[PDB]
């Protein structure tokens, strides 16, 4: 279960960049163009920051999870 | 190895977490209740709206209960003095924080129920204060969760 | 002040107007609030299940909005909730997102990608045997050995932490760092909006003294803390765990100039010099605000052309500088409220689950299928009484407070009048 | 003053007992039994450290709640005729709540310094562990009590400012300064606590 | 058995919630998800030979969840019939 | 070596220096503020001048802080019992002198602020009295320093 | 060959000398303060003349400070239990004598400044009484010195 | 040879003889000054004659001072524990007898000065009562000397 830190980072960075950068130019012109563009950019920034914090907090762990022996015994069989 | 009395302190913590929080909640549920009884004679329609303080007082009790349970489920026979006093600290934190938050909620709600009876615009204002008071108890709970799982 | 409010933005405009109507033609926090208030709420109300419930309730309110608008009632609480139906919809959506990031759903994770933590390498490369499992009540796991930790979880917190008794140990640090990062970034955005205000109002005196000292002070003192957090996340790993410094102690030492020759080592080469330079710039930002602007105002409005009262101007600038400097610290501290409320919501959901529906799920006999009925109802009502309504209300109001005080104090004045047409 | 009478009686009885006990110990050549060293040493450092953390958080919350209700009663009493108060004077409440925040932060900064010993003999526990316990207790006391007094003071000043605001809008902006001063004390306590546990290391 | 429409609405919404969430819980238990291990009513003897006993207990809890989902389906049907009555 | 418990008295010295000085400053600020706020409705133009007592009360806190810092910097885990007692004495001296000075400043500032609201000529007089109270805290600081450095 | 805790008492002398005296002085500077304010509304010209009580109260503080500093300069690591007891006795004597003198000065000064607003001739009388109260503190100082310089 | 804690009781005797006598004299002076201030409003000419209470209160302090100095001169490194008990008993006797005498002098002098504003003939009677309220302190002094010089 090797979760490489290249596909997640690339995929999410490009997705949120397209939403927050390319999205504004595709918003149809109208009274709400400004507010819609602000919504797009703010959602991109906030969601990407949250995901980046979450993923980086797990990268390079300084200690592993503390698992009961019952759950360790079960997880050995079940999980990869 | 460990002293045979090591489990006392932790136990007391748990009990404290339940007791003081309850006392806090009780005071709130009392004071707000009194205020509601004073308000409801002239403005009956506000009883349901004005029951929010009591609920918040109840929330305080819940926090204590949580911590108490969290400590009452972690008390082992060989509980070391370190864990025992960690649980005592968590219990004191949550209990006294809930006590103070319950006092604040009771007083603020007893004032704000009557105020909202007089001036409707104060209702939201009252709430904007109560939550602050409430989170004081929450802060205690938070520290408890930091301690009893250190 | 007239904002040309819309149906969707009416809730957020009323939300930001509650603390004071903005002055004539100043940067409106409504468009940014439309997203950062649901987001700062979701950071606290982060839960996939409760987010789903909130989204469904808000969608019901939106779809049937016309009916309730026609069928008016006097219920103040329901009218307030309905007026914020769009606010609640956005809050629910962002809470769904954050609950996915937290990997939380009614206090339970998902594991849709697979955990990065494998226990088998402990048995293979490590010393573990069934004897060790029998002899140790809780044991632990270590990523130092090769195959235990297979990289970070691609999306959200790794599911294993739900079943790990070390859950809070890691989650406290992660959420404290997240809260501080989001708070500092929000305050920096506020300061930039203050720059925009000054540029529009043509107050170069504020731009050069005021905004620029403020941003330099904030970035050097607290933006540097976010940089340190991210750098420590990227740099130190399990192998270097032993000598991993504590950023709390390092920040305290930076403030105290207490760089010692003992204890945790420096995070990077030249930390002493860079931190001393940053601190010096931070202190210099205080005189920059305090002394300069009063002197220039006095020079250009009492020496030129010749009521201006230098003593009161100096006092006012000193009060403003003290307020801002203590506010940076107290606001970075207050933004920990995000972590506090998030952890409280998570723990209350966990205890509710394990005290209500663990009773109905932890039954051997098939007859338990009937018990799960009644038990579940209680669970449901509790999840709607304590978590969705009360914890949700607290998180909503605290995101409000963060926006009113911590965020809008940087650029918002709120000394205008609402435009009440005929 | 019945409860005050009970408290005064308990205090007087306890301290008269203490005076007589000290006189008896000193005079009967039994001073060696009054080992304050034995008390401070056998008593586990964990007790001191955990009491310190618990006080750091609980007394800060007590001060925050005291100030919050002190100023909220006045806010909601004044706002009956001048509702604008509820909008403007929340800052006072904020300051009170700020106190509590410092509490938890210091609690964390103290709780991070804890660590078991695996020792029971005072020579084994050692100066480092005993001083760690004492300093964590002292930092908890400092932060908790400074925050308590700061919260109560800010609450009193906020109640005064809310009563003044109900009658003249242009006064709060000039009375908030007092609150700011009243807030500084809180910070001071935190600073001192951080200085007390700067070089604390259990283990 | 006529009753107030508000109670019928609450009953139907609770029935939908119960059906959906308990069906999902049953599916997750039947998949033997480790996240729910703490909810499985196993004993010490179940750790003797292998995980098959724990799998059987997972299946039993999933059956209990599905039974609860069916009961809530019946409750939602009753509430819908009452709504049609009103 | 020295005793294991020696650092206790130094720790308590720092804690007292900060706690009691904070008590004094908090009381002074609270009393002065509740006098100033009540005056301001009558004499709104005096607030700024009337802020002087508050500042004086604040200074008391600073004194505590100063001494506290000293005791928190000169206090190691292996200080002789003599130095620990010296730090305890310095802390108690500064803390309780600041407490007394804070009480005096609160009382004098409140009374003088109200009198100035009623009699402007009293202002200067008030300042003098405040100084005479403020000096008390200063005295403690002096002694504290003499004890903490020794 | 002396106990390492011998200095404790001596320290509690110095501390006490500066604490209690300060408290006493504070009370003086408090009560007289209020009195001046109360009498300043109607008779402003007497504000400076009616500052004698505060000054006298201030002097009381100085007494304590003197002794405190003296004790703080007589402390040593090897201070014998006898000299430590002497310093504790001197500190308590000066501190509590100054406390009593401060109480008397506060009460007498408040009463005298309030009366002199109504009876000018009382001024001299007040001064005399104040002197007597001051003398009490002086007595303590004397004894303290005799105890602190043996 | 002799216990090292005997000097503690000797210095406690000295400091008690000073502190309690000073507290009694301070109470007497405060009450008498309040009475004099109240009386002088209508009867200014009696501001001086009505100062006899204060003097008679001051005398009490002197008594204490005497004993205190005596003890502070009889103290030495090797006073037998019995000598320390004698000094402590003398100090307690003089201090508390002077405290009671000061209470009596304050009450009697206040009442007498208030009454003499309305009835001159009371003055002489007042004096007698003050003497009867002053010899009490004298009695204490006597006993103290009998204990201190033994
Ligand atoms: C199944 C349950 C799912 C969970 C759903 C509930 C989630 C829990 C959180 C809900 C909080 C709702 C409050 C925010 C919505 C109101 C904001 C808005 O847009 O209105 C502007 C409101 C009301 O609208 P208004 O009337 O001012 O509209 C403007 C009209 N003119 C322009 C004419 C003046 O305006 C304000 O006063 C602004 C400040 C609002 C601050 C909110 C304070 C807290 C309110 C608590 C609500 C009651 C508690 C919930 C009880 C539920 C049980 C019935
Ligand atoms: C009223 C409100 C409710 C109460 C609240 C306050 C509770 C106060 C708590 C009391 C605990 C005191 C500690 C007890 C241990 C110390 C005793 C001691 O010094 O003697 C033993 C010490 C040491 O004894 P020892 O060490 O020789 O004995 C050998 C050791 N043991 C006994 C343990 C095997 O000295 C003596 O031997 C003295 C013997 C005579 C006893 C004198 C006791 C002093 C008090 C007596 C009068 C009561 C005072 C109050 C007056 C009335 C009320 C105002
Ligand atoms: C106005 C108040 C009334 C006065 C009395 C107040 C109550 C005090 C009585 C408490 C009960 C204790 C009774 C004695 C119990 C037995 C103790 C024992 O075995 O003693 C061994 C103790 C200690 O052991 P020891 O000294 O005998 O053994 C030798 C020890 N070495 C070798 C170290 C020296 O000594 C005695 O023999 C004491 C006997 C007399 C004790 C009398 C009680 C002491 C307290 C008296 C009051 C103090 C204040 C006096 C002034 C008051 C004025 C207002
Ligand atoms: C009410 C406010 C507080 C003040 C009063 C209460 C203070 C004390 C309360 C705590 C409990 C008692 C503490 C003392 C314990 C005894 C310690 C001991 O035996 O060792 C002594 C120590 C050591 O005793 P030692 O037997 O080791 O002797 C030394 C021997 N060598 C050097 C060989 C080791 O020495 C002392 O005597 C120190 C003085 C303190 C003890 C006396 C306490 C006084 C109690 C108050 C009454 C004062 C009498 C005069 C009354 C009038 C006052 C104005
Ligand atoms: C480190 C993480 C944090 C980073 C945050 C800062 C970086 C992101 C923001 C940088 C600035 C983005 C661009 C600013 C606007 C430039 C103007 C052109 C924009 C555009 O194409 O749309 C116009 C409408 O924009 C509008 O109406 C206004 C659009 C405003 C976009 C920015 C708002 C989001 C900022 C908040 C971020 C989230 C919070 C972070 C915690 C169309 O022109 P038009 O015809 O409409 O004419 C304008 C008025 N009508
Ligand atoms: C679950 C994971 C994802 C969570 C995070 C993303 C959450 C996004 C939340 C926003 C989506 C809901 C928007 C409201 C829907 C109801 C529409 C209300 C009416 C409406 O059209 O509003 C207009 C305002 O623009 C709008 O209504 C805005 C619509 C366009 C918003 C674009 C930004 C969406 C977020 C970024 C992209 C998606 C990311 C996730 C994949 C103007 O009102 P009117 O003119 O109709 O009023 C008529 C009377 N005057
Ligand atoms: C509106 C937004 C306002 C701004 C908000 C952002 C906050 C700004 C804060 C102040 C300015 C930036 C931070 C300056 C402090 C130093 C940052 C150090 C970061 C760090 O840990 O990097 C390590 C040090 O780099 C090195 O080893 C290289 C030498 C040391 C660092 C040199 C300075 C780099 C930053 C340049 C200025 C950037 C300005 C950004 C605004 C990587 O090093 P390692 O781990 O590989 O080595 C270690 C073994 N030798
Ligand atoms: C003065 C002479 C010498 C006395 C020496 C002996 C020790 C002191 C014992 C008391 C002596 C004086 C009599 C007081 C009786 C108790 C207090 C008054 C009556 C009372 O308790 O009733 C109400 C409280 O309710 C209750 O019944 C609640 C009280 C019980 C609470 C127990 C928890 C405290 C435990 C102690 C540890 C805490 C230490 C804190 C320093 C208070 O009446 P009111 O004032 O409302 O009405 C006015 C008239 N009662
Ligand atoms: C007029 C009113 C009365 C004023 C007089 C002062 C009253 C203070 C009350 C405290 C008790 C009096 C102080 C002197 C007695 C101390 C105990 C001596 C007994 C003794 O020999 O114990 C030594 C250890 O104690 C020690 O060496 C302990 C040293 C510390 C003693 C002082 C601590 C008192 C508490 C202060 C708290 C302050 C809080 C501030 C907020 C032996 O030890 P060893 O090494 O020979 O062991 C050998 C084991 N094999
Ligand atoms: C009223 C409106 C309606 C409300 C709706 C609410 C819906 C809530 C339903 C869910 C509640 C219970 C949450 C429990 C979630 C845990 C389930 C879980 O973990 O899922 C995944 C497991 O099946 C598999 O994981 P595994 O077998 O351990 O690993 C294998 C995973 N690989 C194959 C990807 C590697
Ligand atoms: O992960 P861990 O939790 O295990 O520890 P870490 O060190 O690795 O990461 C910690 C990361 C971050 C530092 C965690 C953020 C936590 C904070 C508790 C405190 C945030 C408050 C601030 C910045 C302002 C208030 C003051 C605080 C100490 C006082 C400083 C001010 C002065 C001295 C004037
Ligand atoms: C005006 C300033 C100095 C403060 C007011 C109080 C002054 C007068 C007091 C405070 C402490 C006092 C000192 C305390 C102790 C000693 C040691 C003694 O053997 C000689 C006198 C001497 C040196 C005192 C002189 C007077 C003194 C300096
Ligand atoms: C009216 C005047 C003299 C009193 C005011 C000053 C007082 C504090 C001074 C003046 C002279 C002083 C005395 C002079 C010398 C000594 C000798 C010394 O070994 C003990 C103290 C003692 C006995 C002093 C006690 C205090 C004293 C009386
Ligand atoms: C205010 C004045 C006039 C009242 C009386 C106070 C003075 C004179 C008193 C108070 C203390 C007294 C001293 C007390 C003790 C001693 C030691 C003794 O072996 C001989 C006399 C001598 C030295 C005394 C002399 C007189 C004395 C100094
Ligand atoms: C034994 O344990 C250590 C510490 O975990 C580990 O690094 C090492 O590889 C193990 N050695 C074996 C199994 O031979």
């Amino acid at each position: 279960t090797a979760h490489s830190f290249a596909l997640p980072v690339i995929i999410f960075t490009t997705f949120w960049g397209l939403i927050g950068i390319a999205g504004p130019w595709f918003v149809p012109k109208g009274p709400n163009r400004g507010v819609i563009i602000t919504m797009l950019v703010a959602t991109a920034v906030c969601c990407y920051l949250f995901w980046l914090i979450a993923i980086l907090a797990q990268l390079n762990p300084l200690f592993g999870p503390q698992l009961k022996n019952e759950t360790i015994w079960y997880v050995r069989f079940l999980w990869e | 190895n460990n002293p045979e009395y090591s489990s006392f302190f932790g136990v007391m913590g748990a009990s404290s977490a339940m007791v003081f929080s309850a006392m806090g909640a009780a005071y709130g549920t009392a004071k707000s209740g009194t205020g509601i009884a004073a308000m409801s004679v002239m403005r009956p329609e506000l009883i349901m709206k004005s029951i929010i303080p009591v609920v918040m007082a109840g929330i305080i009790a819940i926090y204590g209960l949580v911590v108490a349970v969290l400590i009452a489920n972690s008390l082992t026979d060989g509980i070391t003095l370190y864990r025992s006093f960690l649980q005592l600290g968590a219990g004191l934190s949550v209990g006294l924080s809930g006590l103070a938050a319950g006092f604040a909620i009771g007083i603020v709600g007893d004032a704000g129920v009557r105020g909202t009876a007089q001036q409707p615009r104060l209702f939201v204002g009252m709430i904007l204060i109560l939550i602050f008071a409430e989170v004081l108890g929450l802060y205690g709970l938070i520290v408890a969760l930091i301690l009893s799982t250190k | 002040t007239y904002n040309k409010t819309n149906k969707f933005t009416h809730g957020f405009q009323n939300i930001v107007d509650a603390y004071g109507i903005g002055t004539y033609r100043e940067i409106n926090p409504a468009p940014y609030t439309v997203i950062t208030f649901p987001f700062l709420f979701a950071v606290m109300f982060g839960d996939f299940g409760h987010g789903i419930l909130m989204t469904l309730f808000a969608v019901w309110m939106v779809l049937r909005e016309s009916r309730i608008l026609s069928q008016k009632n006097e219920n103040e609480m329901f009218s307030m909730v309905f007026s914020g139906r769009y606010i609640i919809l956005l809050m629910g959506l962002f809470s769904i997102y954050t609950g996915l990031i937290y990997n939380d759903c009614f206090s339970k994770s998902l594991n849709i990608f697979g955990s990065s933590w494998s226990v088998r390498p402990m048995f293979t490369i490590g010393n573990w045997t069934e004897e060790t499992l029998l002899g140790s009540s809780v044991l632990q796991l270590n990523p130092a050995i090769p195959g235990v930790f297979g990289g970070p979880y691609p999306f959200g917190i790794d599911p294993i932490w739900n079943i790990a008794t070390n859950k809070l140990t890691f989650l406290n640090s992660f959420k404290m760092k997240m809260s501080v990062i989001l708070g500092i970034i929000h305050m920096l955005f506020g300061v930039s909006l203050s720059l925009f205000n000054h540029i529009y109002f043509k107050k170069p005196l504020n731009i050069y003294f005021g905004f620029i000292p403020e941003i330099i002070f904030m970035s050097s003192l607290f933006g540097y803390l976010v940089i340190l957090i991210f750098y420590k996340w990227t740099a130190y790993d399990a192998h270097s765990s032993r000598n991993a410094p504590s950023l709390l102690i390092h920040f305290i030492n930076m403030f105290l100039f207490s760089y010692p020759e003992s204890g945790n080592a420096m995070l990077y080469s030249g930390q002493k010099g860079i931190q001393c330079f940053l601190i010096v710039v931070a202190m210099l930002c205080v005189p920059w605000m305090l002394l300069f602007k009063p002197l220039i105002l006095r020079h250009q409005y009492l020496r030129k052309k010749h009521v201006f009262d230098f003593g009161d101007t100096m006092v006012h600038q000193a009060i403003h500088t003290i307020e801002y400097c203590l506010g940076c610290i107290s606001n970075t501290a207050s933004y920990l409220r995000l972590w506090a409320l998030s952890l409280a919501h998570a723990q209350l959901s966990e205890v509710l689950w394990t005290m209500v529906i663990h009773i109905g799920l932890h039954v051997r006999s098939l007859a338990g299928g009937l018990g799960l009925f009644f038990i579940f109802a209680a669970f449901a009502t509790l999840t709607v009484a304590i978590l969705l309504i009360m914890e949700g209300l607290s998180a909503f109001l605290h995101a409000l407070r963060l926006h009113w005080v911590e965020f809008q104090n940087k650029f918002y004045t709120g000394t205008g009048f609402k435009f009440l047409p005929f | 003053t019945g409860l005050e009478l009970l408290y005064l009686g308990i205090f007087v009885a306890f301290w008269a007992c203490m005076i007589v006990v000290g006189i008896c110990y000193t005079i009967f050549d039994l001073g060696f039994r009054f080992d304050v060293a034995w008390f401070l040493t056998e008593t586990s450092p964990f007790m001191w450290s955990n009491l310190g953390i618990g006080l750091a958080i609980s007394l800060s919350v007590v001060g925050a709640a005291w100030g919050i209700y002190i100023t909220g009663s006045s806010i909601i009493g004044g706002g009956v005729k001048a509702p604008r108060i509820k909008t403007k004077n929340l800052v006072s409440i904020i300051f009170c709540e700020a106190v509590a925040i410092y509490g938890i932060i210091m609690a964390i900064v103290i709780s991070n310094m804890a660590e078991p010993f695996s020792a029971t003999d005072p020579k084994a526990i050692g100066h480092r562990n005993y001083h760690a316990g004492y300093s964590m207790f002292g930092a908890g006391l400092t932060v908790g009590l400074s925050n308590l007094f700061c919260g109560v003071c800010v609450g009193i000043v906020g109640s005064g400012a809310a009563l003044a605001d109900a009658q003249n809008p242009s006064l709060f902006v000039k009375i908030l300064i007092v609150e700011i001063f009243g807030s500084a004390i809180g910070l001071f306590g935190v600073i001192v606590a951080i200085l007390q546990t700067s070089r604390v290391k259990m283990g | 058995l006529c009753c107030g429409p508000k109670l019928a609405a609450c009953g139907i919404v609770l029935s939908a919630w119960g059906v959906i969430m308990l069906i999902m819980l049953g599916i997750f238990f039947n998949v033997h998800s480790a996240v729910l291990i703490e909810d499985v009513p196993f004993t010490e003897k179940d750790f003797e030979n292998g995980p098959q006993n724990i799998y059987n207990l997972y299946e039993q809890v999933s059956y209990n969840c599905f039974i609860a989902a069916g009961l809530y389906l019946l409750l939602g049907g009753f509430s819908f019939c009452q709504v049609r009555l009103n």
